[PDB]
């Protein structure tokens, strides 16, 4: 019963192709809501869950404003980076930024997150106190000291802990039939031979929400980490999640092999075993 | 530093020949964002391909899913071809229905 | 609902 809100922003940009792009996506939990893209026909925030369409003209204002402004700033930013690094203007450079509060089961605030990369490389983070910053190298000491020196912090630590937290249990509150819903999996276990002595089992996760899932393999009761394969978390395209895990046995000891399976959505975490 | 594409391909529904479905093609784990992926049908391009909106893990790598609707039959091949500025050709990730 | 930090736009700046 945790949640969180996440914004996703991504400036890149393209010498010779234009000003850079900025995109902005909204989370909860594993729940898209929104986005903006600065490259789109007409730019504007867009509803992606049918949750947040409720919401009035004066809140897609509001946001398409504040997208449009940080389109703009993170422009600049892209050049300040590209000076920090004494880079050349020829290249393509991307600064991401991810932020946003997680609430407990009881609703409280757990922690706030502001972190920001560069190249895909983290450059500087608000730190959990909400109050000090962590910065990557002398470059990002840069952005730390003008941060510190306009007041970011104080500012961030108020959104954290204050819209954040309300606009989230806003959210949570008018999705609940879906965003407070656990999808549980629903598990298989397929069986391949790949050799006279030897098969894989493969044991399957689908239809769950949310992604977070664990999935293991056991011989004789014992973790076999080293031995499985395991695939990416991926989307069914539905909100749902799909996941396996695999391991190739000795042809004949396939019913000493359990699968493991922990999930929010299942009260008990299941034992499978391949059903021949 | 740059980051290579992982990539999934997959149905949305479990595969049962003459029933539609939905063909993904899920590209995660790549730095830059810049990706170039289609979908194929007996090796040709797939026009009405739609994508999500990029966003990025906790490690700042990124994540796309490419979907169209399809029907598998027992000999239609499906594949996923993806470029990206890691890759010295496109890669072509075939669909198989176990994985 | 997003941020909305700084003096002015140009504060925001890294």
């Amino acid at each position: 019963g945790s949640h969180s809100m996440r914004y996703f922003y991504t400036a890149m940009s393209r010498p010779g192709r234009g000003e850079p792009r900025f995109i902005a996506v909204g989370y909860v939990d594993d729940t898209q809501f929104v986005r903006f893209d600065s490259d789109a026909a007409s730019p504007r925030t867009e509803p992606r869950a049918p949750w947040i369409e409720q919401e009035g003209p004066e809140y897609w204002d509001r946001n398409t404003q504040i997208f449009k402004t940080n389109t703009q700033t993170y422009r600049e930013s892209l050049r300040n980076l590209r000076g920090y690094y004494n880079q050349s203007e020829a290249g393509s450079h991307i600064i991401q930024r991810m932020y946003g509060c997680d609430l407990g089961p009881d609703g409280r605030l757990l922690r706030g997150h502001d972190q920001s990369a560069y190249d895909g490389k983290d450059y500087i983070a608000l730190n959990e106190d909400l109050s000090s910053w962590t910065a990557a190298d002398t470059a990002a000491q840069i952005t730390q000291r003008k941060w510190e020196a306009a007041r970011v912090a104080e500012q961030l630590r108020a959104y954290l802990e204050g819209l954040c937290v309300e606009w989230l249990r806003r959210y949570l509150e008018n999705g609940k039939e879906t965003l407070q819903r656990a999808d549980p999996p629903k598990t298989h276990v397929t069986h391949h031979p790949v050799s006279d002595h030897e098969a894989t089992l493969r044991c399957w996760a689908l239809g769950f929400y949310p992604a977070e899932i664990t999935l293991t393999w056991q011989r004789d009761g014992e973790d076999q980490t080293q031995d499985t394969e395991l695939v990416e978390t991926r989307p069914a395209g539905d909100r749902t999640f799909q996941k396996w895990a695999a391991v190739v046995v000795p042809s004949g000891e396939e019913q000493r092999y359990t699968c493991h399976v922990q999930h929010e959505g299942l009260p008990k975490p299941l034992t499978l075993r391949w059903e021949p | 530093i740059q980051r290579t594409p992982k990539i999934q391909v997959y149905s949305r529904h479990p595969a049962e020949n003459g029933k539609s479905n939905f063909l993904n093609c899920y590209v995660s784990g790549f730095h830059p964002s810049d990706i170039e992926v289609d979908l194929l049908k007996n090796g040709e391009r797939i026009e009405k391909v739609e994508h999500s909106d990029l966003s990025f893990s906790k490690d700042w790598s990124f994540y796309l899913l490419y979907y169209t609707e399809f029907t598998p039959t027992e000999k239609d091949e499906y594949a996923c071809r993806v470029n990206h500025v890691t890759l010295s050709q496109p890669k072509i990730v075939k669909w198989d229905r176990d994985m | 609902l997003p941020a909305v930090v700084g003096l002015s736009p140009g504060e925001q700046e890294y």
